[PDB]
RNA sequence: UAAUAAUGGUAUGUACUAUGAGUAUGUAUGUAGGUUGAAAACCCUACCCGCUUAGGAUUGCUUAGCAGUCCUUCCCGGCA
């Protein structure tokens, strides 16, 4: 007779990955042009 | 029992944080066993006739001490004896089992612990539907930004 | 089956129709006939409002108040109105499915709903090649 | 390791389809109807579509994000032969400008 | 084989349809989004006001569709207004389409365009038996 | 072969399982059976740039 | 408890206009009180709701993985 419970961790360094990843197709995604914002950062600057 | 606490549980439970942490219970493992008999050696024998109604009356008319089977006969096995019998003297030990400790069986067992990788692939998948309906609900957002 | 509505009160401009299950749920459709006067000939001008409106209570927060109270009814409405001649139904019948089929691709299957637009849609014209 | 992938950019429209003829002469979902020929279906807007199967495929590819659809229907597809390859952790490297 | 239209004015309200080889019609869409609180709870109400307008000349007396004679133009503008709880999107979306058949009984395959009325055409509401 | 579930919504009227790309005719995303698909073979490895 | 007001607002309906949701208007300003006046009740009290401040809750427990909250304070807003 064998009655007994255990919990274990998805060892992420092996597992826990195999997912989307949110960080791509956001970090390809508009991370350049909205940083290019630099434009009307300057035009304030210019008047400030 | 081998817990493990995590600190400050609410205080990151309010941060917003999701937890886990390996865990233990206090199981049990027993092992019994049960001694039986070890027939070795057997010669003499005798043959018994006595009385042959060890079974039931099923399939039969029971009328008193009369074992009806058809509707004109009828037998009474207290007294209808038709079986014959051999009895032998059996010469038998006691034979003990043996088998291994809950110890090493648990130190196998726990050995033998292995994630199930088909289970882990499919609740990924059934997570990562939803994460992409949210993210494809999403996507305007950084455009509006 | 969906279940039918049937009027609360006819006249001979506006229609309310209610279910009668719940009435609260309404459908009133009004209409606005002038005279107007462009091409030295007279034309018949029709314009057809229509005013769907539902009702559906709360977004049903979760837990705590589902024991036995709602949180108060919100509303939901959509209007159309219709313009044009009377003469020239036809072309009216054929740009309407149009405009349906316009608004579906930003409602229907867009993202404009939540409140977010698609500068990238494909629209088209009533008319065809 | 070998690792199943979906491969998107190679789908042809065989002309397999049966597009089903309503005979309740409207957008019924009951009643009776006739397999029709796929003659029927617009050029343009079969092109959309399979365009935006196209799209949604390429976005699901190499993510083991859904699976097989329980009806058969698939979606971006990518099934694991033997253990999967573990994934190095993103790393960083950080200056300070004193 | 319907002929595209696409953008004219850009912006993060209104965005501008129209076509290029007839620049008379176009399709345009607004929204506005608000933050309620109906029943002391927040609610996500989006506005989205749509028209479509098309300058149509068709008198076109009868049996004259024979040479150069141009008609002046008369206007045909659709207007419609949806508005409701963002978080009940997907039911708003189920209460649409009825909005579509209710007009399209009473008006597409109905004689309301004509300006006529009837109270007896068949009303059908969102929900279902 | 497979089929093309999810493919649009907007022009097709939904029936329930049928899908109305006509006022009479209609199709079905599940029995849309006429596309052909390639499916590979793939060996992959992690790369850090 | 409270008056002078600037009562530039908001939401919901009306008539005109509309390749516009613009114009003007009625109504009400989370829930009830005190109060002249400018009765669109200015303002204070009390009760709810949502922000903000920085502190906490058994912080661990669990033969399952919890849990997406709770209380106070700062705290500004739900007619000016």
């Amino acid at each position: 007779d064998i009655n007994f419970y255990t919990r274990q961790v998805i060892d992420p360094r092996l597992c826990g990955g195999l997912a989307f990843s949110p960080k791509l197709n956001l970090f390809r995604y508009l991370d350049a042009m909205s940083l290019s914002w630099n434009r009307s950062r300057l035009k304030i600057s210019r008047a400030t | 029992r081998r817990p493990v606490s995590n600190g400050n549980f609410q205080q990151r439970v309010k941060a917003g944080d999701i937890v886990v942490a390996p865990y233990t219970s206090d199981g049990k493992i027993t092992v019994k066993l049960v001694a039986g008999q070890k027939d070795i050696s057997s010669t003499p024998d005798y043959d018994y006739r006595i009385d042959s109604s060890l079974a039931s009356s099923a399939g039969f008319v029971v009328a008193g001490e009369r074992w009806y089977y058809t509707k004109r006969h009828f037998i009474i096995p207290r007294y209808f004896q038709n079986w014959r019998m051999r009895r032998r003297k059996y010469v038998t030990g006691w034979v003990m089992p043996t088998f291994y400790s809950p110890k090493e069986i648990f130190n196998r067992l726990k050995d033998s612990l292995v994630p199930d990788t088909g289970l882990v692939t499919q609740v990924w998948a059934d997570n990562n539907t939803k994460r992409m309906d949210f993210l494809t609900a999403m996507a305007e957002i950084p455009q509006t930004l | 089956a969906n279940k039918p509505m049937q009027p609360i009160t006819s006249t001979a401009n506006k229609i309310v129709w209610s279910d009668p299950t719940r009435l609260s749920t309404t459908f009133s459709a009004s209409l606005l006939r002038q005279r107007v006067k462009v091409g030295i000939a007279e034309l018949n001008n029709v314009s057809g409002q229509y005013v769907s409106v539902y009702k559906r209570p709360a977004p049903k927060p979760e837990g705590c108040a589902d024991a036995c109270v709602i949180m108060p009814n919100e509303n939901q409405s959509i209007r159309t109105v219709i313009s044009g001649s009377a003469e020239n139904l036809a072309t009216l019948k054929a740009e309407w499915e149009t405009h349906k089929r316009n608004v579906d691709t930003l409602f229907a299957s867009g993202n404009a709903g939540l409140g977010f637009l698609d500068p990238t849609a494909a629209i088209v014209s009533s008319d065809t090649t | 390791m070998n690792m199943y992938k979906w491969v998107p950019e190679s789908i042809r429209d065989s002309g397999e389809g049966q597009p089903s003829y309503s005979n309740n002469g409207d957008y019924a979902p009951s009643g009776p109807w006739v397999a029709a020929g796929i003659h029927t279906m617009p050029q343009s807007l079969r092109d959309s579509m399979r365009n935006s199967i196209m799209v949604t495929a390429q976005a699901r590819r190499d993510v083991i994000g859904p699976e097989w659809g329980p009806d058969g229907r698939f979606t971006g597809y990518a099934s694991v032969i033997g253990t999967p390859d573990p994934k190095p952790a993103d790393i960083v490297n950080k200056f300070t400008v004193e």
